[PDB]
């Protein structure tokens, strides 16, 4: 799961893969690696809620990788920001 | 502190917003249902207690529902749930367990009635 520089280098499927890696590190004994993945998540998405999208998802959307991608897509689209790579 | 001991206390009843008031004064108390699962149990260290504590939260049908799936996964493996970004402080990004009475003064390492859950910011402010 190579950490891309922009959300534009990520296909939706690739971002889902990044989320499952985060879910994997989320159950490790330490947060060292997890926190790096979370920081990257925050940087690329640029969503104002940052990692709350993962730990504190709105109840108006599914608490799952798909729900997180959807909320990111809608927020970035609504703000005229470049979205995921269609691939 | 890092020595073994038995957990005690009754804790307090909580609603569907248990950690809502966690960056308050003394934060959220140990849920009574959680204290029953931990009462009279021997722990190697407070760390061992904290690990079991959060596991019990993930296992409690009423409390786990107040947390997202990823939050529940963390707690299941003994990790404290992550706080909302707004309540973090440096590397401290998860709820912390606080002893009303410090270990030195009166102590009470495994006294669940002396333990509460606070956000990293609250913990720094109370100190």
């Amino acid at each position: 799961m190579e950490l891309k520089n922009s959300i534009s280098d990520y296909t939706e499927a690739e971002f889902v893969q990044l989320l499952k890696e985060i879910e994997k590190e989320n159950v490790a004994a330490t947060d060292d690696v997890l926190y790096v993945l979370l920081e990257h998540f925050v940087k690329i998405t640029e969503h104002p809620d940052g990692q709350d999208l993962i730990y504190y998802p709105s109840d108006n959307r599914d608490d799952s990788p798909e729900g997180i991608v959807k909320e990111i897509k809608e927020w970035r689209a609504a703000n005229g920001k470049p979205g995921f790579k269609q691939g | 502190r890092n020595k073994p001991g038995k957990a005690t206390g009754k804790g307090k009843p909580v609603n569907n917003k248990w950690l809502n008031n966690a960056g308050k004064d003394l934060g959220s108390p140990v849920p009574d249902r959680i204290a029953n699962k931990l009462r009279d149990k021997e722990f190697k260290s407070f760390d061992d207690f904290r690990k079991k504590f959060w596991e019990e939260v993930s296992k409690d049908p009423e409390l786990s529902k107040q947390f997202s799936r990823t939050q529940n996964d963390r707690m299941k493996v003994g990790r404290a749930p992550q706080t909302r970004t707004q309540d973090v402080s440096g590397k401290r990004q998860s709820f912390e367990l606080h002893h009303e009475k410090p270990i030195s003064q009166n102590g009470g390492v495994y006294d669940m009635d002396n333990i509460s859950v606070v956000t990293p910011k609250r913990h720094i402010d109370i100190h």
